């Protein structure tokens, strides 16, 4: 169909409401193939969560991960 | 050790395996490859064009035209196509100012985190740097840094200072930790109790100016051998 | 204060040179494929601007929250967290003190990153670092009271804890005076901003000349 | 390429004194830094030393 941005208009792409880690950029937080069609989406920021804070909680680590990584 | 060797040894095969399947994992090399490469075609095909000539190629036009007729044309396109390697020229400079930009931090990084063990974060990778192995490219470097990344983390109730005998002890190193029933000393990046002693912790003052006292008896280890 | 972006400008060949010619484009083809090259420098710093804004906003792995409760210890954050009722005052500051066309083949392309975008990753930048401190920049978050990150942070710097642990509330309100020092200079002290604006200055008059050079 | 070395700047400036304490004198503010604190702006980011 057709879909409106505020980079322009992007015809050819239906619209959905969710929002993942984005592949192609357009502009304006919309980025866009899944399940057989081209969709448009805002970026999703990443996951998101909440600390348990407090004024006396603290969070000690008890196992570490060795990882290597490339540059 | 053994946990930690075969940490390493199970990242490194992964790092290599991972390379190896990922296409376009060098895309670092392969756009400054490909750009220097269609600077250099895009210089090339600037000969096709006449830049108002009649002809394109110099030997056709200069072998049907007298020299007074032919000068006017040789002329515009000696313009045409010295305005077009100047331009070749400008834009090879600049690219190259960029990756000189790049090898800096390449020797930089080259210096800070393969001759030593940097501090900064996020500098050689996610994590607390270790260490790191230079690996040669074709047109560049690929560094494998080494990280400690902490995991498996557990709640605590913690407090600032422990007080005893009306004075506040605050620790040397670490933290002061509770699972409940107890108080402990751990280092702050791995939980390691210690049961709380002199020996590990120091005192300043009363203990009443600090917010978040909680009452324990702190160890002395000069105590138990008098008996 | 440092500049991350410009705007992306996208200049057209054929429309600015020529522009509902088709005798001025037929003579244009015949110095090649300039304008191929120029819309493609243009393309490229044009992603450049979205690569900048990546590097530097987007490092966190995931977006952090602040807690309900705002109790840390005698510290009052209020001036730099975001407020729900549109970003963080400072933010707003910033946003009216600086002083920022579309008209032949002179387009200007928006950002992929939005403000509010932006700002969540700024709200998650300093979200986490009053809960966990920097260890959400190694591993997961971790939690600690904001006493206890400043008093290792004294202690990073030579000073041993207790300083800060018998000195807390005159901390708490050196911290406080100065936040609303820094309020009170951005909002009554002018051209404080100025490296900031002189890139926005700097693009307009390059512009700006580019367009007095058609007439 | 200007804009391009401060952005660079910025980063390891956000990654060095937000994401973490910075021991290198004369980075992050007059003084011995303790933490900082990135907000927004309309082209750029500004750091609370
Ligand atoms: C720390 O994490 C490591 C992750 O490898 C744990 O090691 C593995 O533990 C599982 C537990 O079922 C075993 O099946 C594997 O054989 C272990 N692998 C190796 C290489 O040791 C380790 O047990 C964890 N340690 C603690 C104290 O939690
Ligand atoms: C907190 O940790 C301590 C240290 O392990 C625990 O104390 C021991 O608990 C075991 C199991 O009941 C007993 O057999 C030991 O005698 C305890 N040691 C002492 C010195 O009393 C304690 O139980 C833990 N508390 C919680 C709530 O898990
Ligand atoms: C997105 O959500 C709104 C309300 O939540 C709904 O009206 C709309 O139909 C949804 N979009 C699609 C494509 O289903
Ligand atoms: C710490 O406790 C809170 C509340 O009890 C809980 O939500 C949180 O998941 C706990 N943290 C961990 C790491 O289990
Ligand atoms: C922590 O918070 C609780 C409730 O918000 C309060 O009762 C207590 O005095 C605080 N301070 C501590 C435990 O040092
Ligand atoms: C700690 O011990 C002192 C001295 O007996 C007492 O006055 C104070 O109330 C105690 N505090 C707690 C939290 O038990
Ligand atoms: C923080 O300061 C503002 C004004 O400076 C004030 O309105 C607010 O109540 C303070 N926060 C707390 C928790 O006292």
């Amino acid at each position: 169909n057709v879909f409106q941005t505020r980079a322009g208009c992007l015809i050819g792409a239906e619209h959905v409401n969710n929002s993942y880690e984005c592949d192609i950029p357009i502009g304006a937080g919309i980025c866009a193939v899944a399940s057989q069609s081209i969709i448009a989406y805002t970026m999703s920021l990443g996951a998101e969560n909440s600390v348990a804070y407090s004024n006396n909680s603290i969070a000690i680590p008890t196992n570490f991960t060795i990882s290597v990584t490339t540059e | 050790q053994k946990l930690i060797a075969n940490q390493f040894n199970s990242a490194i095969g992964k790092i290599q395996d991972s390379l190896s399947s990922t296409p376009s994992a060098l895309g670092k090399l392969q756009d400054v490859v490909n750009q220097n490469a269609q600077a250099l075609n895009t210089l090339v095909k600037q000969l096709s064009s006449n830049f108002g000539a009649i002809s394109s190629v110099l030997n056709d036009i200069l072998s049907r035209l007298d020299p007074p007729e032919a000068e006017v044309q040789i002329d515009r396109l000696i313009t045409g196509r010295l305005q077009s390697l100047q331009t070749y020229v400008t834009q090879q400079l600049i690219r190259a100012a960029e990756i000189r930009a790049s090898a800096n931090l390449a020797a930089t990084k080259m210096s800070e985190c393969v001759l030593g063990q940097s501090k900064r974060v996020d500098f050689c990778g996610k994590g607390y740097h270790l260490m790191s192995f230079p690996q040669s490219a074709p047109h560049g470097v690929v560094f494998l840094h080494v990280t400690y990344v902490p995991a498996q983390e557990k709640n605590f109730t913690t407090a600032p200072a422990i007080c005893h005998d009306g004075k506040a002890h605050f620790p040397r190193e670490g933290v002061f930790v509770s699972n409940g029933t107890h108080w402990f000393v751990t280092q702050r990046n791995f939980y390691e109790p210690q049961i709380i002693t002199t020996d590990n912790t120091f005192v300043s003052g009363n203990c009443d100016v600090v917010i978040g006292i909680v009452n324990n008896t702190v160890y002395d280890p000069l105590q138990p051998e008098l008996d | 204060i440092l500049p991350v972006s410009m705007t992306k400008t996208s200049v057209d060949c054929t429309m600015y040179i020529c522009g509902d010619s088709t005798e001025c484009s037929n003579l244009l083809l015949q110095y090649g494929s300039f304008c191929t090259q120029l819309n493609r420098a243009l393309t490229g710093i044009a992603v450049e601007q979205d690569k900048n804004t990546q590097e530097v906003f987007a490092q966190v792995k995931q977006i952090y929250k602040t807690p309900p409760i705002k109790d840390f210890g005698g510290f009052n954050f209020s001036q730099i967290l975001p407020d729900p009722s549109k970003r963080s005052p400072i933010e707003d500051l910033l946003f009216n003190k600086v002083t920022l066309q579309k008209f032949n083949g002179l387009t200007v392309l928006p950002p992929l990153l939005t403000d509010e975008m932006i700002a969540q990753y700024t709200s998650a930048l300093l979200a986490g670092t009053i809960t966990s401190g920097w260890t959400f920049g190694a591993g997961p978050a971790l939690q600690i009271p904001f006493p206890m990150q400043m008093a290792y942070r004294f202690n990073g710097i030579g000073v041993t804890q207790n300083v800060l642990y018998e000195n807390q509330k005159l901390i708490a309100n050196q911290f406080n005076s100065a936040i609303g020092k820094i309020q009170d200079s951005l909002s009554s002290t002018p051209s404080a901003l100025g490296k900031l604006q002189d890139v926005v200055n700097q693009n307009a008059q390059a512009l700006n000349t580019l367009v007095k050079q058609l007439s």
